[PDB]
């Protein structure tokens, strides 16, 4: 993966240019920012189906970026599980 | 009556093949009869012992359980051997 420790007061232009040009990421056609996440390692089955069949599949078809927390907990963990199951 | 009481004493070893269950659901029922007896084996190691990759895929895809690293490593060693 590509990681960068960056200050809180970092202008988005520099990091976006780093991602698109230096790290070789295509510019997104859509950005879905996933928020929230109820406590508990187990999500509702319909919610998991929505994350996998709905969000990740649409992101792959439209060439989108899925943006959330990168940590292995909460909604980040659930979106990662959806990505893994889709792949 | 005493014999039936002794039967029900170890009631975790008894499973019922309900009339609702179809024939195509035989193996799954066997699974739910074996792992319940365990509580060593898990559904992944049983799926590897048999040649049923569909059962392994179904078990891995279900989200209610969270398979840990020692389940997966045991199943992978069984599959490699």
């Amino acid at each position: 993966s590509n990681f960068l420790r960056l200050s809180d007061r970092t202008d988005p232009a520099a990091v976006y240019s780093l991602v698109t040009r230096t790290w070789g990421f295509r510019a997104p056609n859509l950005v879905v920012s996933v928020l929230g996440g109820s406590g508990g390692p187990v999500l509702q089955t319909w919610l998991q189906d929505l994350l996998r069949r709905g969000l990740v599949r649409a992101a792959q078809s439209t060439g989108a970026w899925i943006v959330t927390g990168g940590l292995h907990t909460g909604i980040g963990r659930h979106v990662g599980v959806a990505v893994r199951d889709h792949q | 009556q005493a014999q039936v009481e002794r039967i029900m004493t170890r009631k975790e070893l008894l499973t019922v093949y309900s009339s609702e269950d179809g024939s195509e659901e035989f193996e799954t029922i066997v699974l739910k009869a074996l792992v319940k007896a365990c509580g060593y084996l898990d559904e992944l190691r049983l799926a590897v012992a048999w040649n049923r990759v569909d059962i392994a895929q179904s078990e891995l895809f279900r989200g209610d359980i969270q398979w840990r690293s020692f389940h997966l490593e045991a199943s992978l060693m069984d599959a490699l051997l």
